[PDB]
DNA sequence: CACGGCTCGGCCCGGCG
DNA sequence: CGCCGGGCCGAGCCGTG
């Protein structure tokens, strides 16, 4: 029996794409700390860690802690549909209904069946990895946009002060290199060399809904997963778990 | 009598009345004929004089049906077409395929096109191997398959008839004949399609040599054979028309034949009946099950095969399936079943009102429809109460928490689906139409009072025998009126056996023979030590009234309560027997004053019979089976690309082939079609009137060598072959088509415009390829109706039988049945009230509301082809669906070629169109879940003609040749013979099923139609012995068809059997199934690695991949045709019911081996690429192998 | 006899503009 | 606000079972 306040729930349904994307269903950890999410893809190959702190919200009302579980697809066409600054509302009593208001120049109410999710908990901490660097948003969405031409799987490579993600196919050759000096390269933390390769498709679902004004953080290791993290409204970011190939 | 008469005279005179309407429509030469292309016959004789000829014909056949029958008056026709009384047809060969064609005919009674679409030729040959001497030799096709072996057997008959009448010789095979024949028989039972009867080899050459004619025809598969070129057989491909009359028909049914050469008298095939009959102490119900298990075998034919999606519902003959009863329902009886609708929703709406489950005893192909009076399931709660469930609203209400469904409950066999399939017939469940029946005995011979159940009484029997009873003289009425829905309290019944001394009521008796002594006594030793039983006293009789014991004392022996079918309910660690229960667990058990001690050789019964003074019937002892199959349908009938005119158009519009993209675009077409020429001014289009001054226009001629044009007359005398060609003329020719002026023309005709498309006809497939109007194309798209291949517009519909209708169910005013005629209901009382069960007339029928709500599309249109086209009135003046209540609806089967005029008189809900089970047979119907059309009369007057008909495919569906507007039940069918038309099955016979006796050996007894053929009144009055409710009550559409996911499809199919007790999955519901999934992957597997390639564009694949990867005329790509997508795809599946579901090893292994063999076979073009971080959720693969 | 996968146009966008 | 490149879906369209 909770109610809760969001403002700009036009980002608010983007990020729940971005989630969206790559689960079907999922539950949301809701406590008094604030709303989290932990879920992963059918095929185990990527992990998403939604992380929400109370702070965020304009108004947060928890009492105790409960597990919501709705259906991405139905939450996703319903935030979909709140747009620029329209006012979003979390609200829960006694029934088994999750009421979404969205009230910017009307108050206009949905409701949910929450749908009970099977949860499998794996909770993976800080893990050895090599090498990270931050960068800007656009950089990396044009990078794998262009990996998508060539092939199927881009190769990330890290070397000392010096960031480079390449890729290739039959016949053509793909490859970006940035380093510090760079403008879209904000930082670089080089341990050794670290070198991997991934999914374009699962990257092409990550990096979805990114502006130019968008700095990630990327951390790995020689053959091992990225983590890849982003902030949201500087206090509670999403991070990705993304297992490498070969 | 006179009603019934004035009912056909009725139809005639509206049908006659559409038949003035199409006359004149057609009167105006602007479609293909001058005339309706529609006869109408009244018998078979009509139908056969229609259908094949000769003139004059059925004039003859009737006389010589008068006097001999059919079959004789079969023959004695042949013998006036062979003398020429008809006139002279010519060759030798001509006489033969007239004799034949009209023989056959009259046997099947003109019902069938085996006549016309299956016996390909006739001809005359020698036995230029063995003597040079003449016989006959039947060239049949594929589609005889449809008309069933018996016309197939049939034709071989005639076949030799015919050819001994012109003097013809015997045939005479060689040996390699014959071996190539019965490799015919190998081959195609192998690959091509299963035979019903698979004969032996030495049956295949013994009826090789013993047929003195020809079986044979052209080749209907690309399959060569062995024995190759030999002398006369013109083709070494496999001749399934050949093969099936040989095998399913003189084989499988050499028996009927004989028969009919015993009527016939024709000499020459003893040898088939030598093949015919070269083919033929201890307690009560102890003995009884003994016997039954030994005479009636489980059959097991049913659960066979089990695709996804179709639910299992119970194993064969297992306790807790379909209690069986026999009787027949108002709807039921024809073929089908009737059943609870409760058992409709406890199975989570699988079953709907039509789905076809196939059944076990008494034949395979019972459709369903509900019966509300018997009995429906008994369930567990998901809290531990046990609850009988009989009525739809209940079921409605406790659907969710039904922890376990004990018992499916009831399920109408009609007596006569016992009579036809032969089953013998199983022990009758203890129903209430046999206890009031040895009720209402008992008071004859104690107190020699007169009664009669199921119907009404005399005042001065019924208010007596009240006075022996003490029984209120309404409540009496009552009870004998309606026994099934009228159920004495328990005091009353325990009162009625005691003083009668009749059994106890069924309702209150429990399923007693389900548990093995052991248990009860168990239960009868908890009952006296520890229950707390509150009693009670009706009339000096001691019975208890609510039950109540700890689960802690009880125990193990819930099970036992459960499996008695006793309703009860726990509370506070309690169980409970409520009232009307409770005395019924203890009645039995004699109010725990005689102790029930397991005896050996005895069953629960007949101990409870030996001790009680109150003595029980079995209640549970007949257990049906059944496996869904086949749901309801009422569909619109659209080809496979939805056509909504018939107009070639070629590759000018596109995929869909739609004209007015093409028209817009403004191409132009090359397309084979037939001009006409306006005599008068000299115009040339491809349609029928002038635009120059609009008269008729005659057909263009075309010689394919000098591309001449002959207009009709001119053909006519050059016999349609050219001067100067030595050729024959063609109707038609590959031309330039303008699509645009063409439309425009038409939507000035017409005045319509705002057509979104209209979908032509990529290439007309008859004979003249004359092509239809666009005019009617137009008023098509403008209304949403589609076309089939005639010109008429169909509408396919599971149809079920009814046979009397309450008002109150089909939505009809009482006095608009007073202006259809229906005067009074069953029972000769006046009609006043929408409530009584009026008899459903022969040639009515019942729509479901989707025929309603496509009809009334087809009625709309009609009117805008009379007024806008023809320039007519209008006719059906239809805005609401009850607008076409009393408009005739011709009813046409698949398959045949002679449609059933119909009336319709109301609508229901369901998806199934009901009609009495005479039209249904008229139709040929087996209605074991056959699907048919029902088109609207005045359209297919206005649209048909024949000239559209396909020259050459006459495939599964054919077009209303002929129509008939009269049922006679002596030339319908056979299957309707059998059906049971008593108010009551009468006491004799539910003594006479406990022996086992076959049901013929009491034939005599119940009445059937056989039993009234002849006589009027076959019309006049049957009867039923279940009363439902509705008719349309329950479940209307199948949850199959809301299933979207293979993966969840079965986890809702294998959801159910863990509910019932019945199906026992956890086994055997995925063992069936899961063997189904292992044959498809496994045969995807084999298949792929020899597959074969195909382009989008030039269709030509090459069976091997073009190194260079381009294609002809294309410089394209090659698609896979068995794409690795295929091979994957049921994997999560089958390796799901693996995970959960205990399976014999064997298929265990063989699935996680198939998954090793799916990956190592792409492990060179799929490498393993993506690693994962989770591994091993435990997959039964691998930690099958770490084992 | 009947199901799913695969590819194809036709609307329905979100982002660039 | 328009366009345009992608997205989502309804349509063949096949195949095989
Ligand atoms: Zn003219
Ligand atoms: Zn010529
Ligand atoms: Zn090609």
């Amino acid at each position: 029996p909770f109610e809760i306040v969001f403002e700009g729930a036009k980002e608010f349904a983007q990020l729940i794409e971005t989630a969206s994307r790559l689960i079907d269903e999922a539950a949301f950890k809701v406590t008094e700390e604030g709303i989290s999410m932990r879920a992963m893809d059918p095929s185990r190959v990527v992990l998403i860690d939604l992380n929400l702190p109370a702070s965020i919200f304009s108004k947060y009302e928890v009492d105790g802690e409960e597990t919501i579980g709705v259906n991405m697809d139905h939450l996703k066409k319903v935030l979909k549909r709140g747009k620029a600054k329209e006012t979003l509302i979390l609200r829960k009593g006694e029934e088994n209904f999750l009421e979404i208001s969205l009230q910017g120049t009307a108050t206009r109410t949905f409701k949910l069946p929450l749908i009970d999710v099977e949860e499998i908990e794996v909770d993976l901490p800080e893990l050895p990895f090599t090498a990270k660097v931050v960068i800007l948003g656009d950089v990396i969405k044009e990078a794998v946009k262009d990996a998508s031409l060539v092939s199927d799987s881009m190769k990330f490579i890290a070397k000392e002060n010096e960031f480079t993600m390449r890729a290739e196919g039959e016949t053509q050759e793909v490859e970006v290199k940035l380093t510090l000096e760079d403008e879209g390269l904000l930082d670089i933390e080089v341990q050794e060399e670290t070198k991997s390769a991934y999914g374009i498709s699962y990257l092409s679902d990550m990096v979805k809904g990114l502006g130019k004004a968008d700095e990630v953080t990327i951390k790995f290791g020689n053959e091992m997963p990225m983590q890849m993290e982003y902030y949201i409204r500087d206090e509670g970011r999403l991070i990705f778990l993304l297992a490498p190939r070969v | 009598p006179k009603e019934m008469e004035e009912y056909f005279e009725m139809l005639q005179r509206e049908i006659d009345k559409a038949y003035e309407i199409a006359k004149k429509a057609r009167a105006q030469g602007k479609d293909p004929s001058l005339d309706v292309e529609i006869p109408q016959a009244t018998d078979m004789a009509g139908r056969v004089e229609s259908l094949v000829g000769p003139p004059g014909v059925a004039k003859r056949i009737r006389e010589l049906v008068k006097e001999y029958g059919k079959e004789i008056a079969a023959l004695k026709i042949v013998d006036e077409i062979i003398e020429g009384k008809f006139g002279d047809l010519g060759s030798r060969e001509k006489y033969a395929e007239q004799a034949v064609r009209t023989a056959l005919a009259i046997l099947t009674e003109g019902i069938v096109s085996a006549p016309i679409e299956g016996i390909a030729n006739v001809k005359i040959k020698r036995n230029t191997w063995a003597d040079n001497s003449e016989y006959l030799a039947l060239y049949y096709a594929g589609p005889i398959r449809s008309s069933g072996g018996t016309a197939q057997a049939l034709s071989v008959l005639v076949g030799d008839y015919v050819r001994r009448k012109l003097g013809l010789d015997r045939f005479k095979p060689s040996e390699k004949h014959i071996e190539r024949m019965v490799e015919e028989v190998d081959l195609y039972h192998r690959a091509v399609t299963r035979l019903q009867y698979h004969p032996s080899p030495e049956e295949v050459r013994l009826a090789m040599r013993n047929i003195p004619i020809e079986i044979t025809g052209e080749a209907t598969d690309d399959v060569e054979v062995s024995h190759r070129d030999v002398p006369g057989v013109e083709t070494n491909q496999l001749r399934g028309g050949a093969i099936l009359v040989l095998a399913e028909g003189v084989l499988q049914k050499a028996k009927k034949l004989v028969k009919y050469i015993d009527k016939m008298g024709i000499e020459g095939w003893e040898w088939l009946k030598e093949f015919v009959e070269a083919k033929e102490d201890m307690g009560f119900y102890y003995s009884l099950y003994q016997k039954f298990k030994e005479e009636i075998a489980p059959s097991d034919k049913y659960a066979k095969e089990v695709i996804g999606g179709r639910p299992l519902f119970s194993d064969p003959s297992k306790p807790g399936g379909f209690r069986l009863r026999y009787g027949r329902s108002r709807a039921s009886g024809f073929a089908t079943w009737g059943i609870n609708p409760a058992t409709m929703i406890l199975v989570d709406e699988f079953l709907a009102i039509g789905t076809q489950l196939k059944t076990e005893r008494p034949g395979k192909g019972a459709v369903v429809t509900p019966v509300t009076t018997i009995e429906g399931p008994i369930v567990k709660l998901k809290d531990g109460s046990v609850l009988r469930v009989d009525d739809y609203n209940l079921a409605l209400k406790v659907r969710e928490d039904v922890e376990e469904i004990l018992y499916l409950g009831d399920a109408v066999i009609a007596f006569g689906d016992f009579v036809e399939n032969n089953q013998t017939l199983l022990p009758a469940n203890y129903c209430e139409e046999w206890w009031i029946l040895e009720f209402v005995k008992a008071l004859k011979e104690i107190y020699e009072v007169h009664l009669e159940p199921f119907t009404e009484n005399e005042e001065e029997s019924i208010e007596e025998a009240s006075d022996y009873l003490e029984i209120d003289p309404e409540f009496l009425k009552e009870m004998l009126r309606d026994p099934l829905r009228v159920k004495p309290p328990v005091e009353l019944a325990i009162h009625f056996s005691e003083v009668l001394g009749i059994p106890l009521h069924p309702y209150y008796t429990l399923y007693w023979n389900s548990v093995e002594p052991k248990d009860v006594e168990k239960l009868w030793r908890l009952l006296k030590n520890y229950a707390e039983i509150e009693w009670s006293n009706f009339r000096g009789i001691k019975f208890a009234k609510k039950i109540v014991i700890s689960q802690e004392k009880l125990g193990d022996s819930k099970r036992t309560l459960e499996l008695l079918g006793l309703p009860h309910t726990v509370r506070d660690g309690n169980v409970i027997v409520d009232y009307p229960w409770a005395a019924a667990l203890l009645t039995p058990l004699g109010n725990l004053n005689w102790e029930f001690m397991a005896k050996p050789l005895y069953a629960t019964i007949d101990i409870i019979n030996e001790n009680n003074e109150i003595k029980l019937r079995d209640r549970g002892i007949s257990w049906i089976g059944a496996r869904m199959g086949r749901p309801e349908k009422a569909k619109e009938r659209k080809m496979k690309p939805p056509v909504q005119v018939l107009f070639p158009i070629g590759l000018a519009g596109g995929s869909s082939r739609d004209i007015k993209k093409a028209a817009e675009e403004g191409k132009v077409a090359e397309v084979e079609i037939a001009f006409f020429k306006c005599p008068k001014c000299g115009h040339v289009g491809p349609e029928h009137l002038c635009p120059n001054c609009g008269t008729r226009k005659e057909l263009l001629w075309v010689c394919p060598r000098c591309n001449a044009e002959y207009p009709e007359s001119q053909a006519e005398g050059y016999n349609y072959t050219c001067p100067k060609c030595n050729v024959k003329l063609r109707p038609y020719a590959k031309r330039k088509i303008r699509p645009s002026e063409l439309l425009n023309r038409a939507m000035e005709n017409v005045k319509v415009y705002g057509v979104d498309k209209l979908k032509g006809v990529m290439g007309m497939t008859s004979g003249w390829k004359m092509p239809e109007p666009l005019e009617k194309g137009l008023l098509r798209a403008k209304n949403d109706v589609y076309v089939f291949k005639d010109g008429t517009i169909r509408f396919d519909a599971t149809d079920a039988p009814i046979t009397h209708f309450r008002p109150r169910e089909i939505g009809v005013s009482v006095e608009k049945l007073r202006e259809l005629g229906y005067t009074h209901d069953f029972e000769g009382k006046p009609l006043v009230s929408e409530d009584q069960i009026v008899e459903l007339k022969p040639q009515d029928i019942i729509l479901s509301k989707e025929a309603g709500r496509y009809l009334l599309k087809v009625a709309k249109f009609v009117d805008d082809l009379l007024e806008k086209f023809y320039g007519l009135p209008r006719f059906y003046n239809a805005e609401k669906m009850e607008d076409l209540i009393g408009h005739l609806v011709i009813g046409l089967a698949p398959h045949t070629s002679a449609g059933i005029v119909g009336r319709i008189i109301g609508f229901v809900d369901a998806l199934v169109g009901y009609a009495h089970p005479y039209f249904h047979a008229a139709k040929r119907r087996n209605c074991d879940g056959d699907e048919d059309a029902v088109m609207l009369l005045l359209d297919a007057l206005l649209n048909f003609s024949r000239y559209y008909l396909p020259e050459k495919r006459g495939g599964k569906m054919d077009a209303p040749l002929v129509i008939t507007t009269r049922l006679d039940p002596r030339e319908v069918d056979s299957e309707v013979h059998n059906m049971d038309i008593v108010r009551y099955y009468p006491l004799e016979f539910y003594e006479a099923t406990y022996e086992l006796k076959s049901p013929k050996e009491l034939v005599g007894v119940i009445e059937r139609v056989e039993d009234r053929l002849g006589k009027p009144e076959m019309y006049y009055g049957l009867k039923f012995t279940h009363d439902t409710d509705d008719i349309a009550l329950g479940p209307k559409m199948s949850l199959y068809k809301q299933l979207g996911d293979m993966e969840e499809k079965v986890r809702r199919q294998l959801e159910v059997a863990k509910r019932i007790r019945a199906v026992d999955e956890h086994g055997v519901a995925e063992k069936i199934l899961n063997s189904h999934l292992i044959p498809d992957l496994r045969g995807n597997l084999r298949s792929f690695t020899r597959q074969e390639f195909r382009c989008v564009k030039c269709n030509t694949k090459f069976r091997r991949p073009p190194l260079n990867g381009k294609c002809p005329v294309c410089g394209g790509k090659i698609v896979l045709t068995v794409s690795k997508g295929a091979i994957e795809k049921y994997l999560g599946t089958a390796k799901m019911l693996v995970t959960e579901y205990n399976v014999k090893n064997y298929t265990r292994q063989r699935i996680c081996l198939t998954e090793r063999d799916i990956d190592s076979l792409f492990e060179n073009v799929f490498p393993e690429t993506q690693l994962t971080l989770i591994v091993n959720p435990n997959d039964i693969c691998q930690r099958l192998v770490m084992a």
